[PDB]
């Protein structure tokens, strides 16, 4: 069928910021319909405008996707017959496109078979599915005290540098390279610089074969790109997720990075259609767009999308509206901690402030259940202790609060590990620790059969075995000093 | 000939005779890096041949521009782009390449820089022309002769109190 | 700017902004152009459309000649965006945003709205930007087209460190050909029109005003041209960056743009944020330091290196706008107010520095020499009287890394392989820098008739680009480092430290002092 | 003690300037709400 | 030029906001104008143009209460800013922001007058090198020596003989650089106004008979906000008129700096301005500039600025103080515990800073 308001005639009556209000005389076409600009404005690239309001029967309130410079009132304007739609389907594969669904990487036609429109209802009740599984990312901290769940929504909290960006790349290393079904990496508000160093190791990992077959999907819309892009690229890549996982029942992962620009450029827009701020100065739409965001990624009974999104924390304010919010649309939460890393502890996760849905004896294993717990427990204890410690001193505490002291900073220690991609900053070869080889290594520090060992051993290794071997050549190099030392007596 | 790509992948140009040619008409060498600036700008690296031909415009030019600048130095300007060449586009230079900058090097009377190319030639090339290694041991040798192996106030002695660090 | 027809007179004027009236027949105003403002019969004061109302009425925002903009004074439309000249014409001049040149006591253009290059109009860095600094050169690697910032408190050599990079490059750009030449863009925003002319002034001295140009918008003027500097700065640059030429744009600083913006923003009555700030204040260094980039081969491969500079409160890095600008660059050189007042300049924080993309454009010799005094600094910072070998050479860099002028390449990483080799051991750590003194100016090897070397010399300034082409450990230019520095070690220690040594007499002693202020200002 | 006063400095100025910042929003939604009506004045007379 | 003596009416009366409407056109913006009608005024009304709200209507800013104002009363400009006697004839004197000899001892009798905004220097005309400040204090030359155009941030409040050390620099270097200076009193006391003025009398500093070497100009707390904000440039004109013409190293005292800030954030929260952070005037930065730009040392003169500061409720990090030390070329800082122990001027060496300690600066 066509839409019957395709082709209608409006003129620009009113220029704002990156707000633009049209005129039609037939009547405003129905909300999120996409115009066009045609006058020349003598600009150098079109202008697409998306409606978001009624102002009244006849007057429309939109947005630009695009920069609204040289734009003049009475300006013509061409209703397109329907929202912003982008391609779907296999033809995207080992492509780059921007919130428009246009290729901008300057190769061959698309050619997909068709579009849908990047908004789209969330699935309902009946469509939800009951599969409770572990993704082993690698990571000790993850692995064990929030695990990861296969199909589930996951978040990553962090301020400014502080390895948000740096995990989200292990986390790709480590699955999407080995994984069966396919891939989108949606790339809203950060540095264009990332998303040419993401697209450089995927065409070297052959993860995009160019020349075959590809199994990822790369949109973008950067800092640079207005706020009108940056709050509609990830509905466009989201859209693409969800035809992979429903019209093919494939599964998905879905790298969202980040996504608190999205709110961000609510916000930004929200301030110049003329709407009373919430607290801090947000949108008082702030909830509701993150659930019609988020709820759309879940997995259904038809397919399923493990979604990791990138939250930043500005002013490393947790409490913030926007991180705030977005804690109750997350199966598992990562905190990253900005003291935690000026320690030289990577990656900086918070344990204590970190929770994860499949921390339950019914999904994990009881054994890998119990050692979280048990890690938790030490973990709260030695914080406790801290406030005293802090103030007095180690040597004010009771006989067992030493033990459990040491203890605790061997868990902190143990607990950094270099990643493979931050060979570069740490200097180090990467490890990949494993799920078992975690529980067992934890298990065995809790009991205290690794009380010898020295404390700085557990610092940036990986599993068990690899501590025994950093102690080891801490020991012989001791012992070096001391016959060194012995012998100019 | 033969199809060569970027790091993207793009095909990328291939035709660097023409620049060669503009190259082959420049009076003074900091025309030549205009040249390679269009180069890189048309999307037609430089290769090998054509680097040659730049340190050959340095070598025969008089100066880098017709006004005098401070510091000119032809040395510099052919280490700077043999390391471009090298660490920047992974293109070993040739024979020919370290021939002209110890052509350079005699030329200018810079003998001391004359022993470090000559080792560096040997190193990588089979050998060093023993035309070149003659002129550099002339010119050491009449530095010598007149005193002027080393500047004069590096010989001066000076004491702990006596040294003027202005 | 070229004129074209009138299209309304000045209704309001609230101090930096103003709103016209529509003309009869509303012509009706481009957004975001340039409009001209008939102050006199013969002077025009430029304003920048911002808003386009229902009713006909356009903001704008004054950018010169405020005071003598008044209600009832016609407004004529240039129908185009904001451009400023670009070129050669332009280096060694002091402008304004609006492209006018300020005097001085003794034709391309560029626009300033354009969009930063896309995802495949890029590629990693790996040419360096030398700073001249022997701690940032060695932990806090710089490649061009990166965006580095530069946080810390008031007074802490912000504006030195920027200054003097850009000094440093003189040196080079005399020697190797044109194309690598780095050019500057000193963009001051918001700072005393007295320092901007000590900058120019130092700048001139130097002879730094053939590759650069200073673009002010001193704090007496207007929200608008300081708002508008950086942006115009960006575009300066990006002239070079599109014709495979590279460009060292400095911004000093961004704190102080994002307080004009506020400004503006809160005469327009605007929803206030996080500290007052707009909700927009990201997007505004978003946008600017997106244009800052390397380009791709195909493109030419130019480079804007972008340098811009925060100033904290307290060292506190937890701030709304501080955190903004660290979400953006690529990189971050924290001077610490402690180490600064205690002495030790530049005050490089190395502990809170990084560099996230410069590693890979290091050199090969400044790659390998740093490679180790990584751990030696890492080992040191944790051991802080049992002094072990990681201990001496951690204090003797600390020592090294005291310095006032930008260092050429071969002495800085001569006297770091030095040091790092464990030729600085019997030094005391007091007589370091009169050791470097000696070792780059001086040549005592030739003072004593003692030489074996045959080229490797500390005065022959040409081994610096033979020394960045193998690396310092190559066969050939190994041994003859390895002689010489042996015995420069001998001589001082034989000659020079043990008179030091024994120097008692209150006279001597203040002499000594004196020649040690001396030598540590002096390299 | 150190800590705990630049703590205590900024808070208070985060906020007086939460507070501030509310106190204007609650004013400028007042102001929004208010309508100019038809203005009843001899508009020939001029 | 063209607007002396332009008549318009009073349109609107809010407080110390007044409203003139224009039939010619309303004057340039910052135009003052008088008040003809004094019907029941005990002194006279001026109003100082800050806004355009159309092509005929002004927003003002009164310099005085603006009780029994009636709208529709006559208003006549006055041709241009406000205008304050400048030269040789005002040392000695008490003047206000309106240049009036408030000390009853007989007319001014001034040769010229100079506006109250006036541009700061081009950066043509900065000096071409950084000069120390002889002030004959050994703590002051030799440890924070000051410069020729600086700022300096006089810290430490009353009780550690804080106006002896303004007397003893006033002297110096009227002394050694013969050049005068000038005292502005920005919201201050009036009491302690009274004070300094009868010190400064007893010092000599201020000869009725004979000759004197420091001007005074009060803008006491009692007057309106809109005069406070404007009396430290009226003193700031008087000290460019000996740098310009005379070519002089004039001194220029403000006490306080924190209180001119104070003016302007009451001033711009009248007009119904968004106030920034904390709640001082979006324009805090602009406003410090304005003023301290014009504070510099020029190829004809130079003004050294000794302005007293302070630190509301102890915190440095303040946006009034943070923006202040921006412009701070050093830093006086006065101790009650240096005082106490006979050391006086008790001056904390190690408190103090100055940024021409360099060998590039000082020998
Ligand atoms: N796992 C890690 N190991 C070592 N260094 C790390 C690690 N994670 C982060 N870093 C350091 O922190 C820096 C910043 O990391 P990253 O790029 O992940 O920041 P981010 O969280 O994305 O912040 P933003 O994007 O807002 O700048 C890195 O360049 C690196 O120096
Ligand atoms: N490496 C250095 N060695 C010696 N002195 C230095 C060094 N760097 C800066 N200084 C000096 O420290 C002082 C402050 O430096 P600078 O003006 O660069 O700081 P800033 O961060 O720009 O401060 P501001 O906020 O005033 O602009 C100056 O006197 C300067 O000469
Ligand atoms: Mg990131
Ligand atoms: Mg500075």
């Amino acid at each position: 069928p066509v839409a019957d308001h395709k082709g209608r005639v409006g003129h620009v009556s009113q220029v704002i910021g990156a707000v633009v209000d049209v005129h039609f005389a037939d009547g405003v076409p129905p909300v999120l319909t996409a115009l066009d600009v045609v006058d020349k404005l003598g600009r150098d690239e079109p202008l697409t405008l998306e409606i978001v309001q009624h102002l009244d029967a006849h007057t429309g309130r939109c947005i630009a996707m695009q920069t609204t410079d040289l734009l003049k009132l009475k300006a013509k304007v061409v209703s397109t017959g329907g929202n912003i739609s982008v391609p779907v389907g296999r033809e995207t594969l080992g492509r780059i496109f921007n919130v428009l669904g246009d290729a901008i990487d300057q190769r061959g036609p698309v050619g997909e078979k068709l579009r849908m429109p990047i908004h789209a209802v969330a699935p309902k009740l009946a469509d939800q599915a009951a599969e409770d599984a572990v993704l082993t990312t690698g990571i000790k901290v993850i692995d064990l005290i929030l695990p990861y769940c296969k199909g589930g929504k996951i978040g990553l909290f962090g301020g400014a540098g502080v390895g948000k960006t740096v995990i989200i790349m292990e986390l790709i290393n480590n699955v999407a390279k080995g994984h069966g079904g396919f891939s989108v990496f949606a790339g809203v508000g950060e540095r264009t610089r990332e998303g040419t160093d993401l697209y450089l190791e995927m065409m070297q990992s052959k993860v995009i074969d160019l020349k075959g077959e590809s199994k990822c999907v790369l949109v973008y819309g950067q800092m640079n790109e207005p706020p009108g892009a940056r709050a509609r690229v990830a509905q466009s890549a989201l859209t693409m997720a969800e035809y992979f996982r429903d019209v093919e029942g494939q599964d998905v992962l879905l790298f969202i990075d980040n996504i608190f620009r999205f709110t961000q450029a609510n916000s930004e827009v929200s301030a110049l259609l003329g709407r009373i701020p919430a607290a801090v100065g947000y949108q008082p739409t702030l909830a509701e767009d993150l659930g019609q965001l988020q709820e759309r990624i879940t997995s259904t009974t038809k397919g399923s999308i493990t979604s990791v999104q990138a939250v930043y924390v500005p002013a490393d304010d947790i409490t913030d509206p926007a991180p705030a919010t977005t804690f109750s649309h997350l199966d598992a939460t990562t905190v990253l901690d900005r003291a935690v890393a000026e320690s030289g502890i990577y990656p900086a996760v918070n344990p204590l402030e970190c929770a994860s849905r499949i921390m339950d004896p019914d999904v994990i294993s009881v054994d890998h259940y119990n050692v979280a717990q048990d890690v938790v427990q030490m973990l709260t204890k030695y914080r406790e202790l801290q406030d005293i410690i802090a103030v007095l001193g180690i040597d004010e505490l009771s006989e067992e609060d030493k033990l459990i002291v040491d203890r605790a900073r061997k868990l902190v220690k143990f607990l950094s590990q270099p990643f493979q991609v931050a060979e570069v900053f740490t200097g180090m070869t990467g490890h990949y620790v494993q799920l078992d080889d975690t529980i067992d290594s934890f298990s065995g520090l809790l009991m205290g059969t690794y009380d010898q060992v020295p404390e700085m051993a557990f610092y940036m290794v990986g599993g068990i075995n690899s501590v025994l071997e950093k102690a080891k050549k801490m020991a012989e190099e001791a012992a070096e000093l001391e016959k060194m030392r012995r012998a100019r007596v | 000939a033969a199809k060569k790509y970027d790091l993207f992948g793009y095909e990328v140009d291939t035709n660097t005779a023409p620049w060669i040619e503009k190259i082959k008409k420049c009076k003074y060498y900091d025309e030549a890096g205009e040249v390679l600036v269009n180069m890189n700008v048309s999307n037609c690296p430089p290769d090998i041949a054509t680097y040659n031909a730049t340190l050959q415009c340095i070598y025969q030019s008089p100066s880098k521009q017709s006004t005098p600048v401070d510091n000119e130095s032809k040395f510099c300007a052919m280490m700077d782009l043999l390391e471009e060449m090298q660490h920047r586009n992974r293109l070993k230079p040739n024979e020919e390449s370290w021939t002209w900058v110890m052509k350079e090097c005699v030329k200018s009377g810079q003998f001391r820089l004359g022993y470090c190319i000559q080792q560096v030639m040997e190193t990588e090339c089979k050998g060093c022309p023993a035309d070149l290694v003659k002129a550099n041991e002339a010119n050491a040798q009449k530095a010598k002769t007149e005193g002027k192996e080393h500047p004069g106030h590096l010989s001066q002695q000076a004491g702990l109190f006596d040294v003027k660090v202005e | 700017f070229k004129t074209t027809e009138m299209i309304g007179y000045v209704h309001s004027i609230d101090g930096t902004i103003a709103t016209l009236i529509p003309a009869p027949g509303n012509p009706g105003v481009a957004y975001n152009t340039i409009i001209q403002i008939q102050v006199s019969p013969t002077t025009f004061a430029a304003g920048l459309v911002f808003n386009l109302e229902k009713d006909g009425r356009i903001g704008i925002i004054l950018m010169d000649n405020i005071t003598e903009v008044q209600s009832g004074q016609k407004v004529m439309a240039t129908g185009q965006l904001l451009h400023i000249p670009v070129g050669a014409g332009v280096l060694g001049k002091v402008v304004n945003p609006l492209g006018h040149e300020v005097p001085v006591g003794l034709s391309t253009l560029g626009k300033v709205d354009t969009g930063a290059p896309n995802i495949v109009s890029r590629s990693p860095v790996n040419y360096n930007l030398l700073t001249g600094f022997k701690a940032v050169d060695t932990m806090i690697p710089i490649g061009r087209g990166q965006r580095e910032l530069i946080v810390g408190d008031r007074q802490t050599g912000k504006t030195s460190i920027a200054v003097s990079t850009i000094i440093n490059q003189v040196r080079i750009n005399q020697q190797i050909l044109s194309k690598n030449a780095v050019i500057s863009i000193y963009v001051s925003i918001g700072q005393r029109c007295s320092n901007v002319a000590r900058i120019h002034r130092l700048l001139q001295s130097y002879g730094a005003l053939r590759y650069t140009t200073v673009m002010a918008a001193t704090a007496a003027e207007p929200a608008g041209l300081q708002y508008l500097a950086p942006y115009a700065g960006v575009t300066m640059g990006e002239y070079f960056m599109n014709r495979g030429r590279h460009c060292l744009c400095v911004y000093d600083d961004l704190s102080k743009q994002a307080v004009a913006y506020r400004q503006i923003s809160l005469l327009l009555r605007r929803p206030p944020g996080r500290e007052a700030y707009p909700g927009d204040v990201f997007y505004l260094h978003s946008r600017l330091l997106e244009r800052a980039a390397m380009l791709s081969p195909g493109k030419g491969g130019g480079s804007v290196t972008a340098l811009p500079i925060v100033e904290t409160l307290s060292n506190d890095v937890t701030a709304y706008i501080v955190t903004n600008v660290i979400s953006i660059t690529d990189g971050q050189i924290y001077l610490d107010t402690k180490l600064f007042t205690g002495g030790q300049r530049p005050a490089v924080n190395i502990g809170l520095s990084v560099s996230r993309v410069g590693s890979s454009a290091q050199n090969a010799a400044m790659k390998g020499v740093a490679g180790k005094l990584k751990g030696i600094l890492a080992e040191y910072r944790k051991l802080a009287q049992v002094q072990t070998i990681p201990m001496i050479r951690g204090a003797r860099f600390v020592a090294l890394f005291n310095q006032k002028q930008p260092s050429y390449f071969m002495n800085a990483i001569v006297s770091l392989y030095a040091c790092l080799n464990g030729y600085l051991d019997d030094v005391k750590v007091q007589y370091v820098k009169f050791y470097e003194y000696l070792l780059v100016h001086r040549d005592l090897g030739i003072m004593y008739g003692t030489a074996k070397n045959k080229f490797f010399y500390m005065y022959v300034q040409e081994l610096n680009y033979l020394i960045r082409f193998f690396t310092l450990n190559s066969p050939i230019l190994h041994g003859e480092l390895e002689e010489m520095l042996k015995q420069h070690t001998h001589l001082f220690l034989q000659h020079y430290q043990s008179k030091m040594n024994a120097i008692k007499s209150e006279k001597d002693v203040k002499a000594l002092k004196n020649l040690l202020y001396s030598c540590k200002r002096a390299v | 003690q150190q800590r705990t006063s630049s703590l205590y400095n900024k808070t208070r100025q985060f906020g007086i300037t939460a507070a501030l910042i509310e106190i204007l929003s609650a004013m400028s939604s007042l102001e929004g709400n208010a309508m100019k009506g038809v203005r009843r004045n001899k508009f020939w007379e001029g």
